[PDB]
């Protein structure tokens, strides 16, 4: 996950593949707040 | 002249490390001096309280004073 | 000075506000013995000890950075008390290799 | 934390959030009774409110070189701060709904913004380094909305749209 | 337990008071700066007033600059750590340009002059219509749950007020 | 698969989003008869030849018959902007 | 007071690079002590002795 | 068992040649010595210490002993049940004699 | 006792539970406080975690020689380990509901899985020491689910069902 993040920097084919990885990340951060509410 | 100034400048690099190791050693040494005096001072303070007088005796002078006074505060 | 030296005794131990009495009185005694130093002032000489030390511990990059930080430091405000500050950080300098043995097993002695 | 992090996010200096002019707004290092681990992500949360007041300064200089398209580019970009600021209002009621809110939802709401905000800063930075004026901005912003990242080409399409209207002021009176 | 992030406001407040103290020792002044209670809902009413150009108990109006002055200390500043101490100054400054317009309109009436332009009077008849427009919008600022729902509301009127205030400042009169 | 649709969706997210700027250059290559592709990288190997006495030259490796429909269409559409139409 | 905030951010960089191991609150105490005047030898000597002492007390 | 103090009592007892309580005074002394603040001289390199020992052998003309020790160092490391080798090597260094 | 063994059963090694990877397992009991009688049975439960980590290695290796029915049987077999693992966390709360339970409880729950675990591990090892691949893994497990033991013959019809389902896909498009 740290490696996958290291690819995120700020052609388009290669940018839209990086953004498909990151669009997929907000659904893993969506889970992060689920499991964060059980433990708090 | 050239080699003399090369040897000179390296010897100084090494002597700086050595000076500072010795300097630190006096700081550590001063700590050891004072910490031992502090233990001892503490042993003595306690011992002179015990052997120089009877704690026993002073606490019985107060007791007889408390009893005698109270008896007299009913006369 | 008393409120400041004391607060140091509480913080370092992270606990105790009169349970640090022993350490306070001790700090006061130590400070009450008159040390004399090897070199008093000169910004360049203390800065140099810190540079050589950097090289010696293999933190060469950081040593490079420290020089930028030193110059920066003067510009955020000029210090009259720098030699002493820069020394204190010097004496607390450590090497990135090795541990100092155990000091959490040393208490039991 | 909860109202206090909205107002570090606006970019304005706090005591806990020190401003050092070398770095912009950043959280001060290793603050006791907070593990150091949560401040690293917090430094990144400051990086979107640092570039946002590196942004109002690009506005206020030309509002309230010279160019009638400079202040037209100010009204291109303000609608990009419009969903931004709307998410600042979306966090506020969340904190009334519950005021025991942890910072991991706050981190999540802002990851949408993290690839939108340095990409507009780099845009204004190439503008201010070539010292551009007038109509030859619209071709620099056009090959920039030719850009990848789907939020960001739309962002760079709103900035394109407003100063193309000032081209239209000229070309409506000329024709 | 909770860490600061989860722990609400109080934990953060205790922290802010401790941290500021740490800095406060090297700086020596008559009396150290301390907090003077206001609540967060009491701050949003002192700011409701400063938009019309009226003082509360955090604002001291200064005639020497014809501007308002907030408390500079560690004066309570919401639960923010001396952030409202800088943020509230930009919106008190937004309320300061509203007292310039009303200061200029009452002095450019010609029932106090008859040597200054008729045209000069005619600028005010339109100018006074933006002033009442402000007064219904200051009447519409509640609800305020934070100082942002209001500063962002006047983001749009702010760009304008700075132009529209300082065109007057030179001093153009008449046909000029 | 067919134990769960969740990893089928995961690879298709990466598929439909990587492919999308790569379709919309080809779409422009027809309806506008020209494409945006640098002179320092050629990224799909369709490129317009500068000469007026020649159409379009395909670069070689330095589904495939469906790619041949793109070569012949793009040839004819690169023409049609060069012609005056009726 | 504005001044007081800037100096500490640069100072904290040196101390953490050089390995010193003092939190924010304590780093402020030493700067006070050095401004009111202290022998530098004493200050280093105490800090080292308190640290050695603290770790044993805890354990 | 293996606490610092117990381990020290075992040292005194056997070396002086007497019982546990007959070595009681030197036991008190010993503790005072250990509890003296000493700052590490080794905070770097297992290698540099190994080199000094090798220097000791050469210095006394005990070259054969240095040739064997070098091989023996390599073994000592390899079994590696010691996690404070360096300290031991320093102790042995100070006990170097002819 | 109990929580180190609950998680060495999931296949996470101890050092009082030595596992040296795929050549063998040593039980590693030289434990004073656990009795020589309660540790002797603890070795009997350990053999059933040895065969549990010889089975998950075959999962991760062939989902991540050649054949779509090796990895289709890998998504059949995880579904059968799904009540195994389900039972592993219900036991977690069993030791929190009262702390008056010991490893006698662990012997009682794990005999239901004891009639599943060598008998399926020998099936896949017989697949893999002949190197069987393709449609004839399904014939291999079919002639095993023609076999006996009433839990296993129902279980292997389920493991047959997900990758027969993958068969069903080829001949639906082929027709």
């Amino acid at each position: 996950v740290f490696r996958l993040q290291k690819f995120i920097d700020e052609f388009r084919t290669y940018q839209a593949f990086m953004w498909a990885l990151y669009k997929y990340f907000i659904s893993f951060k969506e889970e992060l707040t689920e499991i964060e509410k059980c433990i708090i | 002249a050239i080699q003399i100034n090369f040897i000179k400048n390296m010897i100084e690099e090494t002597l700086d490390d050595f000076r500072e190791a010795c300097h630190r050693d006096i700081v550590n040494l001063q700590v050891e001096m004072i910490k031992q005096f502090h233990i001892q001072s503490s042993e003595i303070q306690m011992l002179l309280e015990r052997y120089s007088l009877n704690e026993s005796l002073v606490s019985e002078i107060e007791k007889l004073r408390e009893e005698n006074k109270r008896l007299r505060a009913n006369f | 000075p008393n409120v400041l030296l004391q607060n140091l005794c509480c913080r370092i131990l992270g606990k105790g506000e009169a349970d640090v009495a022993q350490q306070f009185q001790y700090a006061v005694r130590v400070i009450g013995s008159n040390f004399a130093p090897t070199v008093e002032r000169d910004e360049f000489l203390v800065t140099e000890k810190i540079k050589k030390e950097f090289v010696r511990q293999r933190r060469e990059a950081d040593g490079a950075l420290f020089s930028e930080l030193h110059r920066k430091l003067q510009s955020q405000g000029v210090l009259k008390n720098r030699w002493s500050i820069l020394y204190l950080l010097l004496s607390l300098s450590e090497d990135p290799r090795k541990q100092p043995n155990k000091t959490s097993s040393f208490a039991a002695l | 934390m909860i109202h206090e992090l909205l107002l570090a996010l606006s970019g304005y200096p706090g005591s806990i959030f020190t401003w050092n002019k070398r770095t912009g707004l950043q959280v001060s290092q290793d603050i006791p009774f907070l593990h150091p681990g949560e401040t690293s992500v917090l430094n990144r949360l400051c990086k979107l409110g640092t570039d946002y007041i590196r942004f109002t300064e690009f506005i206020e200089q030309y509002t309230g070189l010279h160019g009638i398209y400079l202040r037209a580019f100010c009204r291109g970009l303000d609608s990009i701060l419009q969903p931004y600021r709307q998410a600042l209002l979306d966090l506020e009621q969340e904190f009334l709904a519950d005021p025991h809110l942890s910072i991991s939802h706050i981190n999540y709401s802002l990851d949408q913004f993290h690839l939108l905000f340095p990409s507009i800063m780099v845009v204004v930075e190439q503008i201010k380094s070539q010292k551009i004026h007038g109509c030859q901005i619209l071709e620099t912003v056009y090959k920039h909305s030719c850009g990848g990242l789907p939020p960001v080409r739309s962002a760079l399409e709103k900035t394109l749209a407003v100063c193309h209207g000032v081209m239209y002021k000229q070309l409506s009176a000329w024709m | 337990e909770p860490y600061v992030t989860e722990a609400g406001r109080e934990a953060f407040d205790k922290l802010y008071k401790l941290h500021e103290g740490g800095l406060q020792i090297l700086s020596a002044t008559t009396l150290q700066p301390q907090l003077v209670l206001l609540e967060e809902t009491d701050l949003v009413k002192a700011v409701l007033n400063v938009l019309i150009g009226v003082v509360s108990s955090t604002f001291s109006y200064n005639q020497a600059l014809q501007s308002f002055a907030v408390k500079q200390g560690v004066y309570i500043s919401g639960t923010s750590p001396d952030n409202v101490s800088s943020l509230l100054t930009q919106v008190a400054e937004y309320g300061t340009y509203y007292t310039r317009l009303s200061h200029f309109s009452l002095l450019t009436v010609l029932d106090s002059s008859h040597s200054n332009g008729l045209v000069f009077q005619a600028f005010t008849s339109g100018l006074r219509k933006y002033l009442q427009y402000y007064r219904a919008c200051v009447l519409s600022t509640p609800a305020s749950l934070t100082l942002l729902t209001i500063s962002f509301l006047f983001r749009k009127l702010g760009r304008q007020l700075r132009y529209l205030a300082e065109l007057c400042c030179a001093f153009p009169t008449g046909v000029k | 698969g067919e134990a769960s649709e969740q990893t089928v969706s995961l690879l298709f997210c990466l598929w439909v989003e990587t492919v999308r700027p790569y379709l919309e250059i080809v779409d422009e290559w027809i309806v506008h008869g020209n494409l945006f592709d640098p002179a320092k990288e050629f990224i799909i190997q369709r490129n317009k030849d500068v000469p007026f006495n020649h159409r379009d030259f395909w670069y070689a490796t330095y589904l495939k018959p469906v790619l041949k429909q793109i070569i012949m269409a793009g040839k004819s559409m690169q023409l049609l902007k060069n012609l005056k139409c009726r | 007071m504005s001044a007081v905030r800037e100096t500490m951010d640069v100072l904290l960089e040196i101390s953490r690079l050089l390995n010193t191991g003092l939190d924010m609150e304590t780093l402020s105490i030493c700067v006070r002590l050095c401004e009111q005047g202290i022998n530098p030898e004493a200050l280093s000597s105490v800090i080292k002795e308190l640290r050695r002492a603290s770790d044993t007390l805890k354990a």
